RNA sequence: AACAGUGGUAGGAGAGCGUUCUAAGGGCUGUGAAGCCAGACCGGAAGGACUGGUGGAGCGCUUAGAAGUGAGAAUGCCGGUA
RNA sequence: GACCGAUAGUGAACCAGUACCGUGAGGGAAAGGUGAAAAGCACCCCGGAAGGGGAGUGAAAGAGAUCCUGAAACCGUGUGCCUACAAGUAGUCAGAGCCCGUUAACGGGUGAUGGCGUGCCUUUUGUAGAAUGAACCGGCGAGUUACGAUCUCGUGCAAGGUU
RNA sequence: GAACGAGGUAGAUGAAGAGGUCUGGAAAGGCCCGCCAUAGGAGGUAACAGCCCUGUAGUCAAAACUUCGUUCGA
């Protein structure tokens, strides 16, 4: 898929929308991205073997990566991606700019 | 039969005769409800089977004794009127395409052409030359020539070059001079025609 | 025309008769098939030429005589049709082929002397009639028999 | 306008109503479709609207086409409940 | 694909040739749908639990593990009118009284009392029939298709028509 | 009993709008504007997407096996 893990990333739609976000998680099994500060679940938690709490938590949840898209590194916007190979390894490319990742 | 000519860029030149015998005939209503009945029904492809009580893979014994029971008199278990199935009377594969006579056919291309002409919908286009596959430049064609709904065009030669232009915007056909039906022609409420189809066409018919 | 207007060339247009299909369109309990007969039973149809058992006409009447393998059928033409050919031409079966007159040559074309004719002609004809061949030669033309 | 007629089984003939999909034209639909529930509305009938409630994404109208097209009974089959 | 859309379509959308039945050849089922994401109910109270009531999530909790919709038979709870001197194919047409107020129209519900009146279907000369079938509700369930023939109708041509 | 062209088996590259605004839980929908199109196939995307993603039209790719065409008599 066009985001990676740790990547620098901006939400298309939902109740979230165009916010800016880091990426640390990844579902290709079913093209599924976590970023923080999106879709705010408030989980109801029984206490983990002995961890000796009962309480509300408050934690990110997965959204579709369709719903999401990353930024140019020069203008900021938020743009489509495109594929080149820089000496050897393959990179990627943000549309309209020919800087990487 | 004395329907202006048109350029690419919209220019319009000394008007073309048509031969009267092919657009000038009185469109004959019914030999056109025909002739559109005949290839709207015989493109379908017709494939379909359900299971008749024969080949329901089971039935076989008698389900119970024929007397002596407190219940309907009854044979297999896979018998129409059981949930088990097997319908009677279904579909089964087969073709809906007939053939026409020769005349009839000539008379219903004539008569729909004919109606085109008298609509006062058709546009030739002679020498629809053009140096690239691009769609917008063919897209401009036809906003220069005002072509807003569904519209067909032939060009016989320009076809190999102009078609891959015109397949995908948005919803317009590109056939060859042989290619023209009853279909192809009323669905697309708009004729345009290169004058070398326009006398190919004329000798065919 | 425009396709959302379709209508058929009326009085060649008629929906199926959907017997056995309730009762206000009669043909109902009964499917127009009477009550209990042999008729009224799937595949209850009878021979053809049955009659009850009564020996039908035709096993009742006698045969009649032979057919042969030989037999010039010959295709027949009018002196009527002869008048479309114009003035003094030469006709012959393979013209009349190209001409329709006769669609089969068959055993070979023969004259048959109805119609009335006033031209001038070479006519080639397998067979000639007593009547059509003093009527050609009346109308000036010669019956020359293949 | 006049005149006459208009019970009906087996049957024959003609008019239509509705259903599922398919084409052409039109457009209805999260400002709530389909379906379901309730109304004291309309037509000669098969039937069709209108207004509410439910429901939470699909669907009528127009002309034509093709049918797995219309159930109350078959000691019918299946499921559920007396 | 003018083929089906969970009684359909393969028997089998789902751990099916399985469970199950048979000594064996063999026969042979039922069973799809929470939500967009489990965010699937922290915590408190009744309770032994199950199950509830709150609270919270969510667009919806009437959405809570047959969990999208949730018809009818069937079973209940409140109720407006009527009913213990009347026998009723249960209705219809008259009709007082009481109650309610509509897709506003010579309105709606109930109806003391009077007249008339033996269900439906098949099969029969004849059925209220003591002749037959239905316990009730829902679904499914029967004159088509191919190839020829013939006739009417509609078309294009016509002494030719036609592949 | 060789090397030669084309495929097959893994794949690669692949244009254009988070356009504004309204409702809404959520825009792919309504209104007003743009762009690509040899690509308006299909599917998914919190509702109906040519321009969001996978992809699609075209253009390429093979270490190893594998199927097709050119060399070695009267």
């Amino acid at each position: 898929m066009h985001v990676k893990k740790g990547d620098k990333v901006m939400v298309i739609s939902g109740k979230d929308k165009g916010k800016q976000g880091t990426i640390l998680a990844a579902f290709p099994k079913k093209d599924r991205v976590l970023v923080e500060g999106v879709n705010m679940v408030k989980k109801h938690s029984k206490p983990t073997q002995a961890n000796p709490q009962g309480g509300i938590s408050n934690q990110e949840a997965p959204i579709h990566v369709s719903n999401v898209m990353p930024l140019d590194p020069k203008t900021g916007e938020v743009t489509r991606v495109g594929y080149k190979v820089e000496d050897g390894k393959k990179v990627r490319v943000a549309k309209k700019s020919g800087q990487v990742l | 039969p004395k329907v202006a000519l048109y350029n690419q860029n919209g220019s319009t030149a000394g008007d073309i005769e048509l031969n009267a015998s092919v657009f000038g005939i009185e469109p004959n209503e019914s030999v056109v409800f025909d002739a559109i009945l005949m290839q709207r029904a015989s493109l379908r492809q017709g494939t379909h089977k359900v299971k008749n009580r024969s080949e329901v893979r089971g039935g076989g014994r008698k389900p119970w004794r024929q007397k002596g029971t407190g219940r309907a008199r009854q044979g297999s278990i896979r018998s129409p009127q059981w949930r088990g199935g097997g319908v009677v009377f279904g579909p089964t594969p087969r073709s809906y395409s007939y053939k026409l006579p020769k005349k009839v056919r000539r008379l219903a291309i004539k008569s729909v052409l004919s109606s085109k002409v008298i609509d006062n919908n058709i546009i030739v286009l002679e020498d629809l030359t053009l140096d690239t596959a691009k769609t917008k430049e063919m897209a401009a064609i036809l906003k220069g020539l005002s072509v807003e709904k569904k519209a067909l065009i032939v060009t016989a030669d320009a076809n190999e070059a102009v078609a891959l232009s015109a397949r995908n915007i948005p919803g317009v056909t590109v056939v060859e001079a042989n290619g023209i039906n009853v279909l192809d022609v009323v669905n697309h409420e708009k004729l345009l025609i290169t004058k070398a189809a326009v006398e190919k066409v004329e000798e065919v018919l | 025309m425009k396709l959302h207007e379709l209508k058929p060339s009326e009085g060649s247009r008629k929906t199926r008769n959907r017997v056995g299909r309730g009762i206000g369109s009669g043909n109902g309990k009964t499917a127009g098939k009477g009550h209990k007969g042999q008729n009224a039973r799937s595949g209850g149809g009878v021979r053809p030429g049955f009659e009850g058992g009564q020996m039908p006409l035709f096993q009742r009447l006698p045969k009649r005589g032979f057919t042969n393998i030989n037999r010039k059928e010959y295709a027949v033409v009018n002196l009527d049709k002869l008048n479309g050919f114009a003035e003094g031409t030469e006709v012959t079966p393979e013209l009349l082929l190209e001409t329709g007159v006769i669609s089969k040559l068959n055993a070979g074309v023969k004259i048959l002397g109805n119609g009335k004719l006033e031209k001038k002609l070479t006519v080639k004809a397998n067979k000639f009639s007593a009547s059509a061949k003093e009527a050609v030669e009346a109308a000036g033309g010669t019956a020359e028999v293949i």
